[PDB]
């Protein structure tokens, strides 16, 4: 973001950089991680149920913002950081709207 | 300890889920409870009340609807009391 | 919802009805103990299909009695009361703790807990009307009810339902 | 045998019951797919069966205007069968009350379209028995349909069905 396009670039002793390249886009799955994901999804689901019970205004606001199709750079400021950081290269990102099948919070949780 | 607290949690959660359901009925002559569906199949011809099969007694409704919030609050405060055990369990799962 | 399938029936015939013309006699018997009937496996049995070329063709005399047993195969229409989707039924009778909706053949009931608590039910109505905007119980009373579950029993069909959903109760 | 619980709900995400599943076998040995039906299609075929059996009795002793039709098939029913079919009276009242097409030809054209589309049978039978012209509202009604079908395809079928069917 804040680099000049016509600077000077040098690299030193990166003769094993292919391994860094490989791990830049490689990932593993374990059982306990799956368990933690299940527990986190359940916690998020119950939190969403509680929030829908107490004040559905924020959820409806988020839902309509997704109906307009805003994104992380659209809504988030600089001082707040994205939770799930962008895993893929920005040249390959999707920039269109969220589908209605996962647009609702409950829909996305079930998804 | 984990099995007992899990059993307590599931027991009280299903107690609250069951207490959120309609209370049901009973015939106090035979001292036998009756579900809402059992009341449905035991109605009168008038389509107003429900008569018992054996005692032929007009069904009187079970009293648990006010108990729903009571069991919810008992669940809440019991979780509050048990919360240090939950935190210690979390730290134990952190440990080996 | 209504279904079509080939279905089998076993029927006894009294030996007094061993006259020379019994095939259409059995067809008649098939008519008034298939049409207008209820079960648990197939629900309310509406009417028969394939009136011609029906499949009986053979029968056994029961050993201890002169009754002759027959096996009948036939296409028909029944009703299958599902659970979990919307029907726009009509209400004929009501109770103090909920209305009894007659969606076609059965009488599905909605408990006073199964109606939404924010529905503005007034007990001083004839019949007791659980209306908020438009779903006033009338002789027509088209109410969008979802069957929570049609509980199956011995051949007397009963169902339960609720209107705690958007456009549920509302058409 | 193992007491074989098999808990199953009936919905439209291909969540179909065992007792009425799709692939059966008919008694002559040929495969028997499930026959699910539309409300207007049932409204047609009850009349078809009634006129067929009535003409069958006409040969026996020889050898679509709903207000007339319900009472006429009623008196045809108590011509031979009994008067106990009050619930069956309720059923064809329901059929003539909420069946999406009063006429046969619109139903026939819709089925002629669907025989080319090759949609899911129970799904499209539920859609046909339903009487609505709003695809997104139907998706809000049934989240099973909301998850299954795209709204664009749902409305692109719904409008070319809605222009044909008799609006109410």
């Amino acid at each position: 973001n804040e680099v000049s396009k016509d600077s000077i670039v040098i690299f030193d002793e990166a003769h094993n950089i292919d391994n860094v390249c490989i791990e830049s886009l490689s990932l593993d799955l374990t059982t306990d991680a799956l368990r933690r994901a299940t527990r986190g999804a359940n916690a998020l689901d119950e939190r969403i149920s509680e929030v829908r019970k107490v004040d559905s205004q924020k959820l409806q606001d988020e839902y309509e913002k997704l109906v307009q199709g805003l994104h992380s750079a659209d809504i988030l400021t600089d001082q707040e950081e994205p939770f799930v950081e962008t895993p893929v290269l920005p040249q390959d990102l999707l920039t269109e709207a969220i589908p209605g099948n996962i647009r609702r919070a409950e829909h996305f949780v079930s998804f | 300890i984990k099995w007992k607290v899990h059993q307590v949690v599931q027991r009280l959660k299903d107690d609250l889920d069951k207490n959120s359901e309609p209370n049901g009925y009973m015939c106090p002559i035979c001292l036998t409870k009756y579900t809402q569906l059992e009341a449905v199949q035991l109605l009168n011809f008038d389509r107003t009340e429900f008569l018992c099969s054996l005692c032929d007694e007009p069904l009187v409704e079970d009293d648990s609807g006010k108990k729903n919030k009571e069991k919810q609050d008992k669940l809440n405060r019991l979780m509050d009391q048990i919360q240090p055990i939950i935190d210690s369990l979390k730290k134990i799962d952190d440990s080996r | 919802m209504f279904f079509i399938k080939d279905l089998s029936l076993n029927i006894t015939l009294h030996p007094s009805f061993f006259g020379p013309r019994m095939k259409q006699y059995l067809k008649t018997k098939l008519l008034e103990e298939v049409e207008g009937s209820c079960t648990g496996k197939f629900g309310y049995i509406l009417c028969v299909l394939d009136y011609d070329n029906i499949d009986i063709q053979r029968g056994r005399i029961l050993p201890t009695d002169g009754s002759a047993e027959f096996n009948v195969k036939y296409r028909a229409v029944v009703f299958k009361p599902f659970k979990g989707e919307v029907v726009d039924g009509t209400v004929v009778s009501c109770s103090q703790h909920g209305f009894e909706v007659q969606v076609g053949p059965m009488k599905v009931f909605v408990t006073k807990h199964l109606m939404p608590q924010d529905l503005t039910f007034n007990a001083g109505s004839n019949p007791p009307s659980y209306q908020s905007s438009e779903d006033v119980i009338t002789i027509k009373s088209r109410i969008r009810v979802k069957i929570e579950g049609c509980i199956s029993q011995v051949s007397s069909i009963h169902a339960i339902g609720s209107i705690k959903e958007d456009y549920l109760g509302a058409i | 045998r193992l007491k074989k619980v098999e808990e199953e709900e009936n919905a439209a995400t291909l969540q179909l019951g065992q007792e009425f599943q799709l692939k059966q076998i008919n008694h002559q040995g040929e495969e028997e797919e499930l026959i699910a039906l539309n409300l207007s299609e049932a409204r047609l075929v009850i009349k078809e069966a009634l006129v067929e059996r009535r003409r069958a009795f006409k040969r026996s002793q020889k050898k679509e205007t709903r207000e007339k039709e319900l009472e006429s098939i009623d008196v045809l029913l108590e011509q031979t069968t009994g008067g106990n079919n009050k619930d069956l009276k309720n059923t064809m009242q329901y059929l003539t009350n909420f069946s999406r097409f009063r006429d046969q030809e619109t139903v026939g054209a819709v089925i002629q379209l669907l025989k080319s589309t090759g949609l899911h049978p129970f799904e499209v039978a539920q859609l046909g028995s339903l009487a609505c012209d709003t695809a997104d509202e139907a998706k809000t009604l049934i989240p099973s349909l909301n998850n299954k079908i795209s709204d664009d395809e749902l409305e692109r079928i719904l409008k070319e069905l809605s222009n044909l069917e008799t609006l109410y």
